[PDB]
């Protein structure tokens, strides 16, 4: 049975990517419109750092200890590596997309049942050469939607 | 006569260049003498660093005293409460915070 | 047809606000308005405005003399809404 | 042959765009029209507008001065297309 | 032999553009062209253009007085083909 | 009166400099008055960045007023929307993008 | 027993988040008010480093010895991994703090009895796609009270 | 049987040398003219990266959060590990290339049917001296058509 | 007249500064006027690399005008042919290539 | 037999140093002049890298794909290590040289029978002291030849 | 009249400054004028690096000449054999190797 507050091996784990034209934000459990990428084999999500500032003073009462915020968070990068398949139409709209190079959105699911929702740009596409698998990376742009805000 | 209680950001700098009555001879015995009564007034360089939402408020309180008005300050841990005016100020808008690099020159009353 | 939007913005004080702008920025073409085209309005000095607003959806953008670019929210007009203040457009169910 | 494409484009409070103009590229070479051309066309101060266009898959480009150039979206004018407002085209299924 | 090619040239809109220039650039060297040569032409007021083109491989490009060159693409002209219009060529099955 | 609209990239500058009649005096005693009524006029840096496309748009844009016409133009944030004119700038076309260096000058009416 | 003079495993090693308003240094072993966060996979706590300043001086009657002297002492980075735990209220509090992103208070506590409290914002969030862990990473802004400063 | 739709092992993996002249994307499937080398030890074929410009904007209404857009993409690095052979043409060839140095184009199949095709100049020769192999490393230049361009 | 066809790498310049009348007072209310008709002449900087062999070629070319006689030339994209002059021209030979870090000033008929 | 066109194991890799005067290139498959050097343990010969000059150009139809051509190619850094041996007048003669400090010519020879011919000035010597070897590298000038030009 | 055999390390410096006649009007109508007969004349700048053991030689060559005597030189692969002289050059002696850079205005008969 799907659901939180259990942990969740991961074997489904799928990865979709949006086609339509909409908000992709306003529900994004639904699959109707958008494409699932087949035979992935590993993933690795991007990591939401930030930026510390300074916030040490003249006056400030406590001295000798450093004093410092956050500000200007920013999403990470994503990549998945595949098996490389020039044939199926999730990969040709993958290259597409690449070749001519505009922001989208796609999303990941997990088996617990809940998706998260990123966009952005892809910046990279690898290959091997034994037994072929393609490699694709991306950097996001603006707030993605994480996971914990729809449970609420 | 308002204040200034912002809080100021390390890297504040002073200087120093008091007024006295040079004159070159042969050999040194280079007369000197104190000038004025109070010859030195300090000059100092002053970063503050604040985020936007306010940034507009302390940019209307530095042009209400334009550079004619004097306002009290008191330097960091300086024994002093001098009287203090500025005619030159920058701000660096960035994103989020806005830096202020700004010069006050001291003044007495 | 163009619903018809009228009231009186006020701050928090109950107070009216001047030198106000509120615009509609266009995010989805529509029947009669084009993508990505703006329509300003400047309220009296009461805070009394008065819109006629085409059916489609909008965003609601309001701009005054101060904080930035105030994003009230995205507003939406059917063929079914009837005429009323913009404060009910905001606080409608979406 | 070409199609006739007239009406008027307005903003979400029911008002004129003053100044304006609309620029169609053309993104795919035809039997009449060379690739990366532009035809230009600026409407009264009543914001009519109405201009013969060719067949062809073209994109849609407003221009209003001050403002950045809007891409409002991409038409594509067939052999079976009938005369109509410039928005249609826009909302056309594709 | 040159073969004639002769036309209007039109933009998306219909109407004849001005200040035009036409390029056409050789890839290969040929009975009596040689490769890396240019042939400029300047058309009328009302968009006509006439030339007469040798037999080869070419790459259209067109200016217009400040449109950088729009590679509309390359042609071929082989022994047998009939005079006509420029976007023959461009839009003929290769 | 036409109007401004484009973007502004982060690190614009802003720059402000009071002109003021000071006077000094035997013993400090400095006489300062604000000279014109409005004085103080800032003067902003601004720096955009834009595709190739528009980088005609703009330039027309800047062409027709030349340096002779105000234009005007709400800064970022700022409340009071204020008129300005400009009488330099310069751009960098590297590839895809042109970048704009320029600096507005903000004028009474 | 829990008593110090004897050095512990340390298997418990619970985490606590502040989520009330006072002083959180008055009293950390009161815990009616701080969040526990569960299954902690592993944790690293942070590094209180400080700042060497020049003290060599020309009229020192010892040379060719250098000597620097201690300013400016930090505290460092805490990282912890956690089971995906969406359900839990406790990532849905950490995750809004990331993201509104201000100053916090935590608490570390051992199976020896006493607890360990720093405050600081965090800075990373990552995560995995085989058994999916969440990675935390926060850094501390101001003078913490180490467990030393409690037993006196 | 040759097609997309399975995932292949990649053995043959053949590599492919442009020798005459006029279009190399006109006919790709045509090997009237190319010339093949043989025994490849091993194959890390190129990757095609992109580049990022800033979009932060002063007015933007989302803050806080980094924007980037992509520009400027560039082909990558092709390298292959040969058997040393300098007997056979195509060896020779190679090495005649790298000594004038002038732009070449080049492809490698695969045992799926379809070919990928990229042009550059070598930059790197390397040799070993226990069982004998001779590393070619190219840069490419210009776009490269992929096998997905071709697919549609 | 000539023309010039020689391709230009990244990083060209296209500073410009109209020509305005300025007349200061206290309070501002500064008069403007558009000057002459052709109040702006945009000045560019040209960077070339090309390989040493047909370097000397060029250099004939600039050598041929001088500074005195003026050339067409199209800028990279921009609606607009115009003429102009080069008197500054300088050239980095190194290997193999030689880089010109050449200006160009436009020129009215 | 020695002969190109199959591979070889590369059992002797014999080397050779100039001592006499005249053209090295003139004929390198006579070793009437040259010394050759006694149990080499390991060898890596340099490697002909290049040098990528920027082509990216304004008014080129093709935009958003980098342009890059070769020049300035250079030759590589050659290493070997023998087994210390200070009695033969080899690397008595290899010590001379690099005390000295000369640009001279040597060879390596293979089992295949076709020779490489490099000229350069050597820059490091070292040592071992468990079973004592010898480790020398030089570093080339000028063009070398390689074995496909004696090949045609 | 002696020559230059000396050899010349890469990125030798090339100016040139065309000195013409600049006059301009209301609008442009400039007249302009080549000035002299043959106007502009190159100079270069020109950085050696050799060994200590002939530094000597090349510093009495330098010297013979002075600053006022020309001498034949050709420009590397340059298509003319001119004559130059030069007034200032300077040399950062090392223990293995000084390098010379100079300066060589380039002077007609």
């Amino acid at each position: 049975v799907p659901n939180p507050t259990m942990p969740v091996k991961g074997a489904g784990t799928t990865l979709w990517v949006y086609k339509g034209s909409g908000d992709p934000y306003a529900n994004p459990l639904s699959d109707v419109d958008w494409s699932r990428l087949a035979k992935v084999k590993d993933l690795t999500p991007g990591e939401l750092t930030a930026e510390s500032y300074d916030d040490s003073y003249l006056d400030d009462e406590d001295a000798d200890w450093t004093a410092t915020g956050q500000g200007q968070k920013s999403a990470g990068d994503t990549s998945f590596t595949l098996a490389w398949m020039p044939g199926e139409q999730g990969q040709q709209a993958l290259l597409a997309w690449f070749n001519e190079g505009d922001t989208r959105a796609y999303k990941i699911r997990f088996p617990n049942g809940t998706v998260d929702v990123f966009r952005g740009w892809v910046s990279s596409i690898g290959k091997a050469v034994t037994v072929i698998t393609r490699t694709v990376k991306v950097t996001n742009v603006g707030r993605p939607s994480m996971a914990e805000d729809r449970s609420t | 006569m308002k204040t200034f209680r912002w809080k100021v950001k390390p890297g504040m700098d002073v200087a120093s260049v008091p007024s006295v009555r040079k004159v070159r001879f042969g050999d040194g015995y280079s007369q000197r003498a104190p000038a004025g009564l109070n010859a030195n007034l300090k000059t100092y360089s002053v970063t503050l660093s604040v985020p936007r939402e306010e940034a507009t408020v302390l940019e209307s309180f530095l042009e209400e005293h334009g550079g004619w008005k004097s306002f009290l300050w008191t330097p960091p841990y300086e024994w002093r409460q001098i009287k203090v005016t500025c005619a030159k100020w920058s701000s660096r808008v960035s994103m989020l915070r806005v830096e202020f690099s700004a010069e006050f020159e001291q003044v007495v009353n | 047809m163009a619903v018809k939007i009228s009231g009186v913005l006020k701050d928090g004080t109950g107070k009216p606000v001047q030198n106000c702008t509120i615009q509609l920025k266009a995010r989805r073409n529509s029947t009669t308005v084009v993508v990505n085209t703006v329509g300003s309005e400047n309220p009296d000095e009461a805070g009394r405005y008065s819109m006629d607003v085409e059916y489609g959806q909008y965003s609601v953008i309001l701009q005054v003399d101060g904080f930035p670019p105030s994003h009230a929210g995205t507003i939406t007009v059917y063929e079914d809404s009837q005429p009323g203040t913009l404060n009910d457009f905001l606080c409608a169910m979406t």
